[PDB]
């Protein structure tokens, strides 16, 4: 408990799931990570 | 000159270039976006204005 982050961030990026190419996976995946987005479950994740 | 920004972010969402289903320009348009990015051309614009 000896460091601390300082400022905002400097810029932005994102960490994604990765479908292959082809896969019947891709929108599903994407369509499930914007409504945990929208109902406030990623946050809620990342606090826990 | 008499307004400020304060605290972090609350959440995170993102503008994107939007197109109708099954365009044939999307493909293209977000290759270039993530171009762009990588060359450090979006940043350049953000800052710009």
């Amino acid at each position: 408990c000896d460091t601390m982050k300082v400022g905002g961030n400097l810029d932005s990026k994102g960490y994604g799931v990765a479908t292959p190419k082809g896969s019947a996976l891709g929108t599903p995946v994407n369509l499930a990570v914007l409504k945990l987005s929208e109902q406030g479950i990623l946050d809620k994740l990342k606090n826990k | 000159c008499d307004t400020m920004k304060v605290g972090g972010n609350l959440d995170s969402k993102g503008y994107g270039i939007a197109t109708p289903k099954g365009s044939s320009l999307g493909t293209p348009v977000n290759l270039a976006v993530l171009k762009l990015s990588e060359q450090g051309v979006l940043d350049k614009l953000k800052n710009k204005w």
